């Protein structure tokens, strides 16, 4: 309904697929033409999620890493809106997993943080860094944790992602799991090996961060990891 | 305030605006800075405004961050 100030893109994203090969194959140059937002039809395409128009773009042989002004890659792009198919298609171009926006997220932060799972196993099985942290030293853990993505939190451990990590505030991911009372989350963390022990900026562990109860329950079971093994 | 609460209000005060899909506002509610319930509202505010300068129609990531650093100090 226009997105932007150039046609193309708002071709792009309203997905009129039809008109935008027209054009492009007329003017080639289109196909790279940037935006206000130093976005072209690409970035566009995945934001909408038009499987097709992406996969004309890239068979026509145009970038895939170039970022937007906000530092937003196409994979950051598709992988936070859900885009399966078309995140596949990025990485078979050459994209970028590590790359990162002007927040130093990677399109792994964002798989996680909205529940990806298909994406974030993409990722991950494409080279993506677990432990990758942005400009406020948090991970892809932090956001699964904090919000009570137990699948995403079991992807990220199966594929290594360390759980003691510490963000600006000294939070490792338990502590958030812990703050917003995600259970089995926790449960999870601790049974995989994060330290109930760690005290953060405000000189708290996670256990003085939890619920009473569950503070007492990550107790127990921290303990029965040390006791066997 | 609550990180939970704060993610409540983000949800909420945006669910009535347009985001693109991509947007993520865990980016904001997991920011160390103390915000009020009030400059969450501001941030929204100032974020659809600030695409309306560019006579767009869907809020970006880019709004936020400009959003973000405006209201908050």
């Amino acid at each position: 309904g226009c997105v932007s100030n150039i046609m193309i893109c708002n071709l792009a994203y309203s997905g009129k697929l039809d008109e935008l090969k027209e054009r492009i194959l007329a003017d080639k140059s289109l196909a790279t033409r940037t935006d206000q937002d130093s976005r072209t039809a690409l970035h566009w395409a995945c934001s909408a999620g038009h499987t097709e128009i992406v996969e004309f773009l890239l068979q026509l042989g145009v970038p895939v890493n170039d970022k937007d002004d906000a530092g937003w890659s196409p994979l950051h792009i598709a992988a936070s809106a859900g885009r399966d198919e078309i995140v596949k298609a990025l990485l078979v171009k050459g994209a970028h997993v590590n790359a990162v926006n002007q927040n130093g997220c990677t399109p792994l932060h964002y798989a996680a943080s909205k529940n990806r799972h298909e994406i974030a196993v993409m990722l991950l099985e494409g080279g993506a860094n677990p432990d990758a942290k942005d400009h406020y030293d948090a991970t892809a853990m932090h956001r699964a944790a904090a919000k009570g993505n137990l699948k995403m939190v079991h992807i990220l451990l199966f594929y290594k992602a360390s759980t003691n990590i510490q963000d600006t505030e000294g939070n490792t991911p338990l502590h958030l799991a812990c703050d917003e009372e995600r259970v089995e989350e926790a449960k999870f963390l601790v049974t995989q090996g994060a330290s109930i022990y760690i005290e953060n900026k405000e000189e708290k562990t996670p256990l003085q961060v939890a619920k009473g109860g569950l503070g007492l329950i990550l107790k127990r079971l921290a303990e029965g990891e040390e006791a066997s093994m | 305030m609550d990180r939970r609460q704060k993610r409540l209000i983000f949800s909420t005060i945006t669910s009535k605006m347009n985001l693109s899909e991509e947007v993520d506002l865990e980016d904001y509610v997991a920011r160390p800075d103390k915000i009020s319930g009030a400059d969450i509202n501001s941030i929204c505010q100032e974020s659809g405004m600030l695409a309306v300068r560019e006579n767009r129609y869907i809020v970006l990531a880019k709004d936020f961050e400009k959003a973000y650093k405006t209201v908050i100090k």
